[PDB]
């Protein structure tokens, strides 16, 4: 069913768009930052960000 | 990723006050807890001969081999040495006073694993 396929593509394509807008905002406009400086990335970076 | 702070291994020192005109500081690796020593510094209150000895006995100095490393003159510091001795190699370092009187001697460095 090509109309169902294309309905699925149109849906997924828009959802991807939502996700782009979301992620771009989320990354660009966070007021806080944890500079890992190539080290202690992982749990310590997550905990430091919290 | 794991990050460790490195502190240098145990300090070692031998010293004598008023060592007489032909007497000596016998630096013995038995006094170190890791059993071997690396002397970096020799502070001498007058002229001295430095001698490296191997013992024929495991725990007392009975001279098998003896080499005079250097002669230092005047009062001052020799530093940045790696004069090396250990108990299991039966190695002793001797500093002999050659001044016309009594002097003070302070040797310092660090321990090495036997
Ligand atoms: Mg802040
Ligand atoms: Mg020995």
């Amino acid at each position: 069913d090509l109309i169902e396929r294309n309905i699925q593509r149109v849906g997924a394509s828009l959802e991807n768009g939502i996700n782009r807008v979301f992620l771009t905002e989320l990354v660009d406009n966070a007021q806080n930052n944890h500079d890992t400086a190539g080290s202690n990335q992982g749990y310590q970076a997550l905990n430091s960000a919290v | 990723t794991d990050t460790i702070v490195n502190v240098q291994g145990s300090f070692f020192s031998a010293s004598a006050s008023g060592v007489a005109d032909t007497e000596s500081l016998l630096i013995d690796p038995q006094d170190a807890k890791f059993g071997a020593i690396e002397i970096h510094n020799i502070a001498h209150g007058g002229s001295v001969d430095v001698e490296l000895l191997t013992s024929s006995d495991d725990t007392e100095l009975v001279e098998d081999a003896a080499v005079t490393l250097d002669s230092f003159t005047g009062e001052g510091i020799s530093q940045g040495n790696q004069i090396e001795a250990s108990d299991n190699t039966n190695t002793y370092i001797r500093i002999t006073n050659t001044s016309g009187g009594a002097i003070d001697i302070i040797a310092t460095g660090r321990e090495v694993s036997q």
